[PDB]
């Protein structure tokens, strides 16, 4: 739903 | 060029529906740095990570490049049907890669009747846009 990093 | 504004490219994960680790693809060389698409398992029930990453492997501190990007999952019995969500991040050695954890419904595109697997491959599409990197070619 929210972007991120893959961290 | 390599130092072209923007660019379209795939990656075609295979052995999907076995995926365990994440996995990289080539680079794709946009304002002459490397763009990589990365794709892992994720749980939100399993989800897709999608992930646009630059210039991971420098071991510089001192680049930074703003981009904008819109991620796909291809659907290859219909285009119109292939799953897209937009992106704008400022890239750099702390916070190099961007994208979703849950991208999509693992049961989905995993789903042999949806259209986005075949042979238990699944096809990956970035079209980056980025502006001139800095810290990088002084």
């Amino acid at each position: 739903v929210s972007p991120s990093t893959s961290y | 060029t390599s130092w072209r504004s923007e660019a379209t490219f795939q990656f075609t994960v295979e052995r999907f529906s076995r995926l365990s680790e994440s996995v990289l693809s080539p680079p794709c060389f946009v304002r002459n740095l490397p763009w990589k698409i990365m794709v892992m398992p994720r749980f939100y029930q399993k989800s897709v990570g999608f992930f646009l990453q630059c210039n991971a492997e420098s071991d510089s501190t001192s680049w930074s490049c703003h981009a904008q990007a819109v991620l796909k999952i291809i659907n290859y019995r219909d285009d119109e049907k292939s799953f897209s969500r937009r992106i704008s991040h400022l890239f750099f050695h702390k916070e190099n890669d961007w994208g979703f954890s849950n991208f999509m419904a693992w049961s989905e595109v995993t789903d042999p009747e949806k259209g986005f697997i075949d042979d238990d491959k699944v096809t990956f599409e970035v079209f980056v846009q980025a502006d001139a990197p800095h810290g990088v070619a002084w």
